[PDB]
RNA sequence: AUGACCCACCAAU
RNA sequence: AAUAUGAAUUAAUGCGAAGUUGAAAUACAGUUACCGUAGGGGAACCUGCGGUGGGCUUAUAAAUAUCUUAAAUAUUCUUACA
RNA sequence: AGCGUUAAUCAUAAUGGUUUAAAGGAUCCGUAGAAUGAAUUAUAUAUAAUUUAGAGUUAAUAAAAUUAAUUAAAGAAUUAUAAUAGUAAAGAUGAAAUAAUAAUAAUAAUUAUAAGACUAAUAUAUGUGAAAAUAUUAAUUAAAUAUUAACUGACAUUGAGGGAUUAAAACUAGAGUAGCGAAACGGAUUCGAUACCCGUGUAGUUCUAGUAGUAAACUAUGAAUACAAUUAUUUAUAAUAUAUAUAUAAAUAAUAAAUGAAAAUGAAAGUAUUCCACCUGAAGAGUACGUUAGCAAUAAUGAAACUCAAAACAAUAGACG
RNA sequence: UAGGUAGUAGGUUUAUUAAGAGUUAAACCUAGCCAACGAUCCAUAAUCGAUAAUGAAAGUUAGAACGAUCACGUUGACUCUG
């Protein structure tokens, strides 16, 4: 997958969230889905949906090669307090220097420890992690003590 | 510094007037078989 | 600048604190003999007569020396210690001299910051 | 404020030109940032912090900065809560130091 | 300006005030404003449906959601330029609320100009107590006008007595003209009837007419007084 | 206060 | 072959508490200034050419205005009312 | 039982930047890049196999634009030059001087030859070009548009070095040479005036073949992609039941947010990702020297010693013109 | 310091060697090999740690001292010994 692609993500979440826009949409891709799936979980986002390049979709359409090219991932931006849930939406591994770490680096990241220059992991904060080609938490990839390339900073 | 640029003016003019100097000294005995 | 070009190297400008006494090549104290003597100048706001020696040293390098106290022995060809400081008015010279060896002497009655100005605990009776 | 001591989490507000970089330390870190942080966080309470500031260490604009950056960049836990739709918890007094 | 925060947030701020000692007595209205919560989101919402025409707003015909080569005789199959430009600020675009009734309107008054001189009420009075039954082009409260024909011809559109909007509409053009017809005589009736009935008249329509017309040459003759005259000295 | 000096003007779109 | 040190003479530059001549720049700085280049000049500089604004957004009138119930009705109106 | 000071070392900010303060390459093409880069699935994190969103290619329909090179034309004037008739001044400037002005009959006039450069309005450089640049006309050649449709199947993002183009001046040949105008010389002004002003006016400005490769080559802003709130105008363009009010793009002008030292930037100087170039106090210095290239002027490359705690930018008052 | 390299680059076959290899020596092929991710050339320097110093950490410095490695005992070369 491209994390060009997942930058590109990351900064328009952003700019939608700065805006306070309650729905925009994303690429429909299988990082762009497990990326935005773990932020419904986390709660960060109100929604998630398939749909085209016109809206969320309001029956269930099939993916066919025919309609991939307008498929979207529709996602909702939370809001609490006239405040962003998703305030900040930054990569850590970057398309030229891609960061792996160990499960044990990973605990101790979250346990306060400062890694390679990635600040340890806050309250309220999130960081995604890519093991096996599955996008989950870094607490999560730490419990399945799958060491992997590491990706964003939600918070 | 538009001020600051205008120096390297009145420089590089001043340079100029020595290489008009120097050119004499220069395409002579000094340049040729030496 | 983009990773691939720090890489290569393009980064914090290292300050390596170029020495300001190199002439002292390295070392403390070196000795030398006073060749002219002159009072000069100094650049102004300042004014007053700066007393100091166009010393040499050992390492046969020439130096622009100050001498330091109120009152001194130079005298041409005497041999002396030059030391490192700016003299801050004096636009050159950028060594001093301890009042305190060789032939230089120690201010008389100086009564305190003695060690910097060369003197022995005036003794009384 | 955590724990009525220290900030919430790490923070890197920039106010202006001054980049404050403030980050909370363990109970006890006693007041460790520049004078003025200092006499903020005297008066605020934050009695365990450590932080620096890089580009303009503008006094003044560091005060107006830390201020700003305590107001701005430090969502308290609940709201972090409420607001995912979900409930963080405290771990250091679940061990009971 | 910007969403800003110090606007829908006093109760936070003076619940600080009032925890600490900066305030002593609450300000009164302090339990109104927590009985009833600001509004804090001031999210661009966005729109899925235009509240007029109907339309639909949020849909992308997938190809194979077609199979009729398009009159330029051509069966596409590949999705096209516009059919995969992100169009999602349309969404959030209000939609134009586009009535064919408006069109209406503005052809009778096209057709019937003097329509738009008559006075019409534009002012709306108390517009929930108006049920009106519309198949006949009058009704008690709303006056005659060109408004009432189009709201007629939906009838003969919805109920569907008529056909196809424009025989629809003109069916009731006729029906209008009748009004009007019947309301010139009566209006001469009125005067005639009166005017052959002890009735005096201090000014009338030709009256309003002369005199108003009559006062403006007063200026117009004082003014060319000085023009033209004026111009004899200024070429002389 | 440091702090003895300052020098140029020519005629219109 | 290379490096280093010397050389009459000669070049540039730096510093200096108060010498000389002119007044190039900053105001429309009294020829708009600079840029590239060329020529000329005690010296700042002057001049030719193209370029730039880091100067002209420094931008501020062709003057001319139309009636219908002037009211006992409009106006008054405080739960309306009815 | 050390304290100084000096001499070193480590720390004390890149959790930087480059419109305007050091600090974007003249421009683009494009090689390497141990540079980065679509989708889907399936293997053990690379293969294979699929996909069409990038990026391409060929039609067909729209609609026209000339941006290059070359060839062929047009035009107002200018000088000069006779012809002609006409008389005494002309012309220039703040005002005046002069020059080959004019009593050799001038200027003005009106005809008439010749020679050159240039190209008004339109005309907004809107635009067109990579950037240089670029609006007198046509001819040929070539590039450049939108939208569908067929295909291709990530084929790309842009790039060290290299190559290509590269204003004005300059240069080397050859022709040309009206006007302009370095230099020159003369007349002014002035205290002085090798200036501004004025008169002649040569190198040059033109072409042709070169050479050279620098400009405030500036939007003082490298290229690419994804994204973000409005309005008004261009305007492209589809559509409508063309002449309407609509949907798209594109540009231009005001802004929101955001960023910013501020000035202000405003779809970038915002949010992000990728790649290249470049900066690290001021002077000394883009100097010296070496080396390459050039017919040359020069161009690129590019130090150190010595000396300072200075030096630079946006916003503010105030004095000044 | 931008081109360097000719035993150089590799191949094959001999000499010697405890022994592979242009390692030498030898013989004969082929045309290489290295290089702007810095070759060749020049300059400087003994190297290092579970050692010492500095800092928050990355690091940064040192090399006296502890200890590890090397190299030399005035220079050069060679020879025996072993």
């Amino acid at each position: 997958m491209s994390l060009v692609k997942l930058a590109n993500t990351c900064a328009h979440l952003q700019n939608c969230s700065k805006v306070r826009v309650a729905l925009t949409s994303i690429p429909y891709t299988k990082l762009q889905l497990q990326f935005a799936y773990n932020l419904y979980q986390q709660g960060f986002l109100s929604s998630l949906q398939k749909g085209s390049t016109m809206g969320p979709d309001k029956d269930f359409v099939e993916v066919t090669p025919d309609n991939i090219s307008t498929r979207r991932l529709w996602v909702g931006l939370k809001y609490r307090d006239n405040k962003p849930v998703l305030s900040s939406c930054k990569l850590i591994s970057k398309p030229n220097s891609r960061i792996h770490l160990p499960m044990e680096d990973m605990k101790k990241l979250c346990s306060g420890v400062t890694i390679r220059n990635i600040k340890p992991l806050q309250p309220g904060e999130l960081i995604l992690v890519r093991a096996h080609n599955n996008i989950m938490d870094i607490n999560e990839a730490i419990s399945k003590k799958l060491d992997g390339e590491v990706l964003c900073r939600v918070k | 510094d538009s001020v600051m640029r205008k120096r390297k003016k009145k420089m590089k003019k001043h340079k100029l007037r020595k290489r008009r100097k120097r050119e004499k000294a220069e395409r002579r005995k000094l340049s040729q078989g030496r | 600048a983009t990773l691939n070009q720090i890489k290569r190297g393009s980064g914090p400008p290292r300050r390596k604190k170029i020495s300001t006494a190199p002439q002292l090549d390295q070392c403390p104290q070196r000795k030398g003999v006073v060749l002219r003597v002159m009072v000069l100048k100094p650049k102004k706001p300042n004014s007053a007569q700066r007393k100091a020696c166009r010393v040499r040293l050992t390492n046969g390098n020439v130096v622009s020396a100050y001498i330091p106290g109120e009152g001194h022995d130079a005298q041409e060809h005497s041999i002396v210690y030059v030391r490192g400081g700016r003299c801050q008015d004096l636009p050159g010279v950028k060594y001093h001299v301890i009042r305190g060896a060789g032939d230089l002497s120690g201010v008389v009655n100086r009564i305190s910051s003695r060690s910097k100005y060369g003197a022995k605990k005036p003794s009384k009776s | 404020r955590y724990e009525n001591r220290t900030i919430y989490g790490d923070i890197d507000f920039r106010y202006h030109g001054v980049k404050l970089h403030l980050r909370s330390a363990k109970p006890g870190f006693g007041l460790r940032v520049n004078h003025v942080i200092f006499e903020i966080c005297e008066c605020a309470g934050i009695k365990d912090l450590s932080g620096k500031v890089y580009k303009s260490r503008n006094d003044m604009n560091i005060a107006k900065g830390t201020i700003e950056a305590f107001t701005k960049a430090q969502k308290t836990l609940d709201e972090v809560a409420l607001g995912r739709g979900k409930k963080l918890v405290d771990v250091r007094k679940v061990y009971y130091s | 300006m910007k969403i800003q925060t110090n606007a829908v947030n006093v109760l936070q701020r003076t619940s600080a005030y009032l925890k600490s000692g900066l305030l002593k007595e609450t300000p009164a209205w302090y339990n109104v404003v927590a009985s009833i919560p600001p509004s804090t989101k001031f999210t661009r919402e966005p729109r899925f449906k235009n509240p007029s025409n109907g339309h639909i707003i949020g849909k992308l015909v997938d190809v194979t959601e077609q199979p009729h080569a398009n009159n330029k005789g051509l069966y596409k199959t590949r999705p096209n330029s516009s059919d995969k430009r992100v169009g999602v600020k349309r969404l959030y675009r209000p939609p134009k609320l586009t009535y064919v009734e408006d069109r209406l309107r503005s052809l009778f008054y096209k057709q019937h100009p003097w329509e738009l001189s008559r006075p019409k009420i534009l002012v709306e009075n108390e517009i929930g107590d108006e049920n009106y039954d519309w198949s006949h082009m009058l009704q008690i409260g709303r006056p005659l006008d060109g408004e009432s024909v189009i709201q007629r011809t939906m009838y003969l559109i919805k109920t569907k007595q008529y056909g196809d909007m424009v025989e629809a509409y003109d069916h009731a053009r006729y029906e209008f003209y009748a009004l009007r017809m019947q309301e010139e005589t009566e209006q001469q009736v009125a005067l005639e009837e009166a005017e052959m009935f002890g009735s005096l008249f201090g000014v009338s329509a030709i009256e309003h007419g002369i005199q108003k017309e009559q006062e403006v040459l007063d200026v117009w003759e004082k003014k060319v007084v000085e023009e033209t005259e004026l111009m004899a000295a200024r070429t002389s």
